[PDB]
DNA sequence: TACCCCCCCTTCGGTGCTTTGCACCGAAGGGGGGG
C-alpha cells in the first residue's frame, strides 16, 4: 500500500526511443529467464507496439561472478528524467569517502524492486528482448517498480534507505556511506579485518529489513587513499640530440597551455641552424636555467583549477602501448582536476578493447568516489570497434556517456 | 465461435484531426474490381457501411497480388500516418535460412487475409473512412470505414505482428518441442516428430488460429519440399535462393545498373565471390535514372566473373549448434572482401561481401578489421555467437599493426590461412631518428585568395628546393613538401614537418587513398628503407623549420 | 499517388579539428529482398 512518487521528464523532451542491439545466445537466455521470473513477481509487465518508447537491455557478469545480471542502458532515460536536485531528493556527496583507507562497493539494486513506480511514468521504461535469428518479433516489457539503473530509483528510495541504515550509522559513526545508483560505497579507516567485518554486519543488517519490510553478498574493495596522480614530466638527459630538443620544445610548448609561465626561448635558440636530427649539442647556460625553471613550474599545481559542482566531468584516455593507458579528468580544457596512468590491466598485450573497458570502469569509479559524478569519455577507438565488443567486458552496473575521437600522438605528452 | 482479439488503443498525435483527402480519379477497370472487393468485405464484416456522419476521406487504389489472378485493395493513409501516434516496431530483423537447425518434419503455411482478421480500435475506426466512386463518378458512391487493420496504415504491421505473437504465445509454451518462425503472417513450423504427430500438431495449430479468427487457407499450406519461404527454397538437408533473374540488356541506364547491383548484393549471401565495385563506380555521379551508361572495360569484366559464379547452382547447409562456427575471408582487391561462414569444409552456411570504403586514406588492415566486425555482428544476429576466424594475414603483421596503432583495436580468436593475396603493412616509420640520414626540413604554404602556393625544403647539407604551385591549399602544399623530400632523398631520410594534417595521415600507414598526391607519397614510402617523421610546432624558430618557413611564405 | 523490417552504394549537409580546408558521419534516396 505504498504511494507512488510522481515523476516527470524535463519539459520539452520526449521519452527514449533507442533501438535494441543484437544479443548473444547466452545473454538472450539469461534475459528470458530473468524477465520470466520478474514477470511472475509483478516487477515488469508485457506491453505492445502502441507504447512508442524503448531502452536497450543486455546482461553482464560482475567481476569474479558466475551469475548473469540484467542491465538496462537507461542513459537516454536518465538524461530525459527530471533532475532531482531541483526536487531536493538528490543525494549529497561526502568529501571524506575518498580519504578513507578502505571503501567497499555493495550492490543494493535489489531493494528498489520493493517500491511501486508512478503509473504515468512506467511507459518510459519500455525495453524489447530480441531473439536469435529473429525467430519471434521482439517481446516488450515495461517496469512497474523502481528499475535498477535508473537515476530516479535511488532518489525515490533514499527515504527508506536512510531509515534502514540509521542504526548501523549511529553504532559506527566513523564509517562513511555514499549511495550512487545501484551501489553503496562504505568507507572506513578500520583495519581490513574489522572493515570487512563491519561490511558483513551491514549485509546482515540489510537482510533483516529484507525479511521484514547481482546479489547482495558480493563486495569490491577500493583503497582511495593510495590513488596516485600521474603529472607531466620532462625527460632527464646529460646529452641532448637535436631530435631530443625538438621533442622537448614541442612538449613544453604544448604544456604552456596548462602552465603559462613556461618559456622555450633559450631552448629554441639551440635549434637555429639546419642540423642533423642525430647531432649532439651541448646545452647553453641560459638553456639549462630555462629547463630547470620549467621543471619547477611543472612541479607546482596549476592555478585556479577546482571542482565546480554544476559543470560536467570529461575524461580523455590515451593508448600509450605496452599495456599502458593515460587519462585526464577535467571540466574546462587545460584545467585538469586529475591525471593518471594505468598499466598491466586485464587484457594487457592481447585485447586493447578489454583494457580500455577496464580503464573506463576504473576512471568512472574514481570519479564517483572523488566527486559523486561519472565523466563523459572521449574514447581513443573507432565507434564500430567499440560498439562491437564493449558489452563482452562490461562489469559495472552503470554505463557512462562516451564519444569517439581519433587524435594521432604528435607529442608524447603524458608518457615518455 | 471465435474469441475476438482485444483491440489496441491507438490515438492521433495531440491536437491533430483525421484525414480529409478526396479520391483522385480512378480508371474504369479498377473501379469495377474495386466495387466487388468492397462488397465482399462488407459481407464479411471487415468494413462498416456508415458514412453520413464522418467528415473524413482517404484515397483508395487497387493492385494485383504477386503472380495471382486477384485484385487487392490498398488505402493511401500517409495523411492519417502523419497524424497517428508513433509506434515501436517489434520486427527487429529478418530470419535467415542458415540459422535454422535441421528438422525431420517441416510445414510452411500462411495466414489468409491477415490485416482484415484483427479488429481495429473502436474509436479510431472513423478516421479510416474512405469513399469509392460507385460507377466512375456517375453517382455519389458509398462511404465506408474499416473494422480491422487497413492496408496502408503505418500502424497496421506492428499491431497485427504483435497480436499474432500473443495468439501464438500459449501454443508455443504448451508445445515446447515445436519451433515456429513467425514473420508477419508467414509461419514456418518444424519438428522432429513423426509426420503423423506432426500433421496433427499442424492441424491443432490451424484450429487454435481459426479459433482467433485467423484462417490458414489450403492454397498457402505447403506440405511437400521444396518449401518456399522468405524468398528461399528449403530442402531437408540444404537450402538455396529462389532463382535470380539477371538483366542481360545491351543498353544500360542508371536504373538498370542499380537494379543489377542490388540483385548481385542479394546473391552475395550464398554465391561466394560476388563483386560490385566496378559496377557501383559506373553508378557514381549526378547521372539521372534514365541516362544510358556504357560499361567500362573493367566493369564488364566484373559482370562476366559474376555470371561465371551464377552459372553453377549453390546451396547452403543448416546450423548444428554443437559444431563451431568458422569464418574465412579473402582479399579481392580494390577494397573488396568476401567471406564464407561454415562449420564443415565446403559446406558453407552462407557467404557475403564487405566492400565499404570509409575514409579518404586507409589500409587493408583497417578494412579487414571492419570486415571482421561486420561478420561478428551478422553472426551474432543469426547464431548468437562469434565465429572462429581464418584470415589472410600473418600473426606477426597483426601484432605489429595493433600494438603500434594509436587507437584501440582488436580481433577475436583467429588463425592465419595462407591464401594469397596476403594482407601486410607496406612500410613502417622509424621510431628514432636515423643516424647519417639526410634531414629534410619541409614546409608548404598557399595564398588563401590567389590559391597560389609554394612547397620546398632545406637540408642539413645545404640542399634546398622551392616549387611554385597553382590552385592549391595550405594542406596540399604541406603534403607536397613531404613528397618533395621523399623524391629527392636517398633510401634513408629524416623529415621534419610542422603539418599536423600531414603527419596524421601518413602515420596511420595508409596503402590507398582517394587523393592522387597521397597515393604518390605512399608509393615513395614503399620504395624507401628507413623514414623518420618528426613534428615541430610552427613559428617557434626551430631548425630549418624557421628557415624553410620563410622560403615558401 | 499506400504500410512496416533488413541489406549495399551513393550523395549531401551538418559538425569539429586537420580550420575557413578537410575529414568524418549519419541521413535519405536509389536499388535488392521479405510480408
Ligand atoms: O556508443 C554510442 C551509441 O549508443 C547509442 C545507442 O545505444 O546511444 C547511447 O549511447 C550514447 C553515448 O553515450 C548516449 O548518449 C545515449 O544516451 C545512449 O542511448 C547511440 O545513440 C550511439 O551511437
Ligand atoms: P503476405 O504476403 O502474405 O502479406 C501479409 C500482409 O502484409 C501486408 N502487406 C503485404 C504487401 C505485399 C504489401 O505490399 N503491403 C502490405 O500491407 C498486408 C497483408 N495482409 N493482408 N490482407
Ligand atoms: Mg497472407
Ligand atoms: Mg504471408
Ligand atoms: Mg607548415
Ligand atoms: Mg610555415
Amino acid at each position: 500500500p505504498i504511494e507512488t512518487v510522481p515523476v516527470k521528464l524535463k519539459p520539452g523532451m520526449d521519452g527514449p526511443k533507442v533501438k535494441q542491439w543484437p544479443l548473444t545466445e547466452e545473454k538472450i537466455k539469461a534475459l528470458v529467464e530473468i524477465c520470466t521470473e520478474m514477470e511472475k513477481e509483478g516487477k515488469i509487465s508485457k506491453i505492445g507496439p502502441e507504447n512508442p518508447y524503448n531502452t536497450p537491455v543486455f546482461a553482464i557478469k560482475k567481476k569474479d561472478s558466475t551469475k548473469w545480471r540484467k542491465l538496462v542502458d537507461f542513459r537516454e532515460l536518465n538524461k530525459r528524467t527530471q533532475d532531482f536536485w531541483e526536487v531536493q531528493l538528490g543525494i549529497p556527496h561526502p568529501a571524506g569517502l575518498k580519504k578513507k583507507k578502505s571503501v567497499t562497493v555493495l550492490d543494493v539494486g535489489d531493494a528498489y524492486f520493493s517500491v511501486p513506480l508512478d503509473e504515468d511514468f512506467r511507459k518510459y521504461t519500455a525495453f524489447t528482448i530480441p531473439s536469435i535469428n529473429n525467430e519471434t518479433p521482439g517481446i516488450r516489457y515495461q517496469y512497474n517498480v523502481l528499475p535498477q539503473g535508473w537515476k530516479g530509483s535511488p532518489a525515490i528510495f533514499q527515504s527508506s534507505m536512510t531509515k534502514i541504515l540509521e542504526p548501523f550509522k549511529k553504532q559506527n559513526p566513523d564509517i562513511v556511506i555514499y549511495q550512487y545508483m545501484d551501489d553503496l560505497y562504505v568507507g572506513s579507516d578500520l583495519e581490513i579485518g574489522q572493515h570487512r567485518t563491519k561490511i558483513e554486519e551491514l549485509r546482515q543488517h540489510l537482510l533483516r529489513w529484507g525479511l521484514t519490510t547481482p546479489f547482495l553478498w558480493m563486495g569490491y574493495e577500493l583503497h582511495p587513499d593510495k590513488w596516485t596522480v600521474q603529472p607531466i614530466v620532462l625527460p632527464e638527459k646529460d646529452s641532448w640530440t637535436v631530435n631530443d630538443i625538438q621533442k622537448l620544445v614541442g612538449k613544453l610548448n604544448w604544456a604552456s597551455q596548462i602552465y603559462p609561465g613556461i618559456k622555450v626561448r633559450q631552448l629554441s635558440k639551440l635549434l637555429r641552424g639546419t642540423k642533423a636530427l642525430t647531432e649532439v649539442i651541448p646545452l647553453t647556460e641560459e638553456a639549462e636555467l630555462e629547463l630547470a625553471e620549467n621543471r619547477e613550474i611543472l612541479k607546482e599545481p596549476v592555478h585556479g583549477v577546482y571542482y565546480d559542482p554544476s559543470k560536467d566531468l570529461i575524461a580523455e584516455i590515451q593508448k600509450q602501448g605496452q599495456g599502458q593507458w593515460t587519462y585526464q579528468i577535467y571540466q574546462e580544457p587545460f584545467k585538469n582536476l586529475k591525471t593518471g596512468k594505468y598499466a598491466r590491466m586485464r587484457g594487457a598485450h592481447t585485447n586493447d578493447v578489454k583494457q580500455l573497458t577496464e580503464a573506463v570502469q576504473k576512471i568512472t569509479t574514481e570519479s564517483i568516489v572523488i566527486w559523486g559524478k561519472t565523466p563523459k569519455f572521449k574514447l581513443p577507438i573507432q565507434k564500430e570497434t567499440w560498439e562491437t565488443w564493449w558489452t563482452e567486458y562490461w562489469q559495472a552496473t552503470w554505463i557512462p556517456e562516451w564519444e569517439f575521437v581519433n587524435t594521432p600522438p604528435l607529442v608524447k605528452l603524458w608518457y615518455q | 465461435p471465435i474469441s475476438p482479439i482485444e483491440t489496441v488503443p491507438v490515438k492521433l498525435k495531440p491536437g491533430m484531426d483525421g484525414p480529409k483527402v478526396k479520391q483522385w480519379p480512378l480508371t474504369e477497370e479498377k473501379i469495377k474490381a474495386l466495387v466487388e472487393i468492397c462488397t465482399e468485405m462488407e459481407k464479411e464484416g471487415k468494413i462498416s457501411k456508415i458514412g453520413p456522419e464522418n467528415p473524413y476521406n482517404t484515397p483508395v487504389f487497387a493492385i494485383k497480388k504477386k503472380d495471382s489472378t486477384k485484385w487487392r485493395k490498398l488505402v493511401d493513409f500517409r495523411e492519417l500516418n502523419k497524424r497517428t501516434q508513433d509506434f515501436w516496431e517489434v520486427q527487429l530483423g529478418i530470419p535467415h535460412p542458415a540459422g535454422l537447425k535441421k528438422k525431420k518434419s517441416v510445414t510452411v503455411l500462411d495466414v489468409g487475409d491477415a490485416y482484415f482478421s484483427v479488429p481495429l480500435d473502436e474509436d479510431f475506426r472513423k478516421y479510416t473512412a474512405f469513399t469509392i466512386p460507385s460507377i466512375n463518378n456517375e453517382t455519389p458512391g458509398i462511404r465506408y470505414q474499416y473494422n480491422v487493420l487497413p492496408q496502408g496504415w503505418k500502424g497496421s504491421p506492428a499491431i497485427f505482428q504483435s497480436s499474432m505473437t500473443k495468439i501464438l504465445e500459449p501454443f508455443k509454451k504448451q508445445n515446447p518441442d515445436i519451433v515456429i518462425y513467425q514473420y508477419m503472417d508467414d509461419l514456418y513450423v518444424g519438428s522432429d516428430l513423426e509426420i503423423g504427430q506432426h500433421r496433427t500438431k499442424i492441424e491443432e495449430l490451424r484450429q487454435h488460429l481459426l479459433r482467433w479468427g485467423l484462417t490458414t487457407p489450403d492454397k498457402k499450406h505447403q506440405k511437400e519440399p521444396p518449401f518456399l519461404w522468405m524468398g528461399y527454397e528449403l530442402h531437408p538437408d540444404k537450402w538455396t535462393v529462389q532463382p535470380i533473374v539477371l538483366p542481360e540488356k545491351d543498353s544500360w541506364t542508371v536504373n538498370d545498373i542499380q537494379k543489377l547491383v542490388g540483385k548481385l548484393n542479394w546473391a552475395s549471401q550464398i554465391y561466394p565471390g560476388i563483386k560490385v565495385r566496378q559496377l557501383s563506380k559506373l553508378l557514381r555521379g549526378t547521372k539521372a535514372l534514365t541516362e544510358v551508361i556504357p560499361l567500362t572495360e573493367e566493369a564488364e569484366l566484373e559482370l562476366a566473373e559474376n555470371r561465371e559464379i551464377l552459372k553453377e547452382p549453390v546451396h547452403g547447409v543448416y546450423y548444428d549448434p554443437s559444431k563451431d562456427l568458422i569464418a574465412e575471408i579473402q582479399k579481392q582487391g580494390q577494397g573488396q572482401w568476401t567471406y564464407q561462414i561454415y562449420q564443415e569444409p565446403f559446406k558453407n552456411l552462407k557467404t557475403g561481401k564487405y566492400a565499404r570504403m570509409r575514409g579518404a586514406h586507409t589500409n587493408d588492415v583497417k578494412q579487414l578489421t571492419e570486415a571482421v566486425q561486420k561478420i561478428t555482428t551478422e553472426s551474432i544476429v543469426i547464431w548468437g555467437k562469434t565465429p572462429k576466424f581464418k584470415l589472410p594475414i600473418q600473426k606477426e603483421t597483426w601484432e605489429t599493426w595493433w600494438t603500434e596503432y594509436w587507437q584501440a583495436t582488436w580481433i577475436p580468436e583467429w588463425e592465419f590461412v595462407n591464401t594469397p593475396p596476403l594482407v601486410k603493412l607496406w612500410y613502417q616509420l622509424e621510431k628514432e631518428p636515423i643516424v647519417g640520414a639526410e634531414t629534410f626540413y619541409v614546409d608548404g604554404a598557399a595564398n588563401r585568395e590567389t590559391k597560389l602556393g609554394k612547397a620546398g625544403y632545406v637540408t642539413n647539407k645545404g640542399r634546398q628546393k622551392v616549387v611554385p604551385l597553382t590552385n592549391t591549399t595550405n594542406q596540399k602544399t604541406e603534403l607536397q613538401a613531404i613528397y618533395l623530400a621523399l623524391q629527392d632523398s636517398g633510401l634513408e631520410v629524416n623529415i621534419v614537418t610542422d603539418s599536423q594534417y600531414a603527419l596524421g595521415i601518413i602515420q596511420a600507414q595508409p596503402d590507398k587513398s582517394e587523393s592522387e598526391l597521397v597515393n604518390q607519397i605512399i608509393e615513395q614510402l614503399i620504395k624507401k628503407e628507413k623514414v623518420y617523421l618528426a613534428w615541430v610546432p610552427a613559428h617557434k624558430g626551430i631548425g630549418g623549420n624557421e628557415q624553410v618557413d620563410k622560403l615558401v611564405s
